């Protein structure tokens, strides 16, 4: 009956146990293109592959926790909640916020959350756990963006780079960033070489790749530099002191250092700006299920949860009233 | 709550490191012994 936590993230979808330490199960996520479900369908037997192919357990018998977009409608949230409760009787629920759980990963509630995934790169303030929606900024210069030119590059290259043929070339431009990409200029470089042995001397391209979410749209650090000029006038500071970043798209080579640069730059010199270096792939992965996890395993989510008695009690109304 | 829970993993970090400070003056008096 150990608590199931699942991650249905844009690009990859995370899935595991409250108490254990890794999703045990992390594959490619689609019925998310903008960020929420965009098909019911499609999202609803992906669930189903979930609970039955990769845990191998009914879903009438663990409790379950979901987690949903900051900028996810409300509309959303209810419809999800029909779906689970309705479908796979559950016997407790409970959503919460990627940025949100990224900021309790971290062991830190007070933050400023940066995160990209399919499609977009976000900038959230996070308050004592509050998720304010008036200071989130969104912009599209996503990991999408890069891979994509990685992808016109690797074309104008004119190398080879139905539907698991497409799924190879976008993790082949996927692999290659998190190898190659480092944010005449870059001296000589990798010899990085495919499956099949094709390769070339991947020089200035793997500086200027990643030079687009900064330069390619408002890049990242105007991103959040402008989102924390939406927020609140005097908890600035602490979102400055509590800079995270989260997500396998933000798994670049010294990218953390140019953000660091940027945002010490472009912040007032004598601010206490500071980012919190879970930089490891394993970390960005896990920030947000690790997030999840936690707030399952405590003695008091046996307080928070959506109960079955609460939905049967009352409808889509709860998720609002219960999961901030 | 989550800051509670990260308050007692401190106060297992800081007992840990403690003892492993203490260890390590063990095996130092062993070593020169």
């Amino acid at each position: 009956v150990g608590a199931l936590v699942f991650d249905i993230g844009s690009y990859t979808v995370r899935a595991g146990y409250a108490g254990e330490d890794c999703p045990k199960v992390d594959f490619p996520t689609s019925p998310l293109k903008n960020g929420m479900v965009e098909d019911w369908d499609s999202f609803q037997a992906i669930l189903d592959h979930t609970y039955k192919m990769h845990v191998k357990s009914e879903a009438s018998l663990h409790p379950v926790l979901m987690s949903e977009a900051p900028w996810n409608t409300r509309a959303k949230r209810e419809k999800l909640t029909e779906l689970m409760f309705e479908h796979y009787n559950i016997p407790a629920f409970f959503l919460c916020k990627t940025a949100v759980l990224t900021a309790f990963a971290n062991g830190r509630s007070t933050g400023l959350i940066l995160d990209s995934g399919a499609t977009h790169t976000t900038a959230i303030p996070v308050h004592d756990g509050y998720v304010l929606q008036q200071g989130i900024v969104k912009s599209p210069l996503a990991g999408d963006f890069i891979t994509m030119q990685c992808r016109e590059l690797f074309q104008e290259m004119n190398i080879e780079l139905r539907s698991w043929h497409n799924y190879m070339c976008n993790c082949v431009i996927q692999d290659f960033q998190a190898s190659v990409l480092q944010v005449a200029a870059q001296m000589p470089t990798v010899h990085y070489e495919f499956p099949n042995g094709y390769n070339c001397d991947f020089g200035a391209e793997r500086l200027k790749i990643p030079e687009g979410l900064f330069d390619p749209m408002l890049g990242v650090s105007h991103v959040v530099t402008t989102s924390v000029g939406m927020c609140d006038i005097d908890i600035r500071p602490g979102l400055y002191g509590s800079v995270i970043v989260a997500g396998g798209n933000t798994l670049i080579q010294s990218f953390t250092d140019r953000l660091n640069r940027e945002l010490s730059q472009k912040t007032p010199p004598s601010m206490r700006l500071k980012l919190i270096a879970n930089n490891t792939t394993v970390e960005r992965r896990f920030s947000s299920w690790i997030g999840g996890s936690i707030l399952a395993s405590l003695g008091t989510f046996q307080q928070m949860w959506i109960s079955k008695q609460e939905y049967e009690e009352g409808g889509k109304q709860c998720v609002e009233r219960k999961c901030p | 709550e989550i800051e509670c829970f990260w308050s007692n993993i401190e106060q297992v970090v800081e007992i840990k490191l403690r003892v492993e400070l203490e260890e390590k003056r063990k095996k130092a008096l062993n070593l020169q012994k």
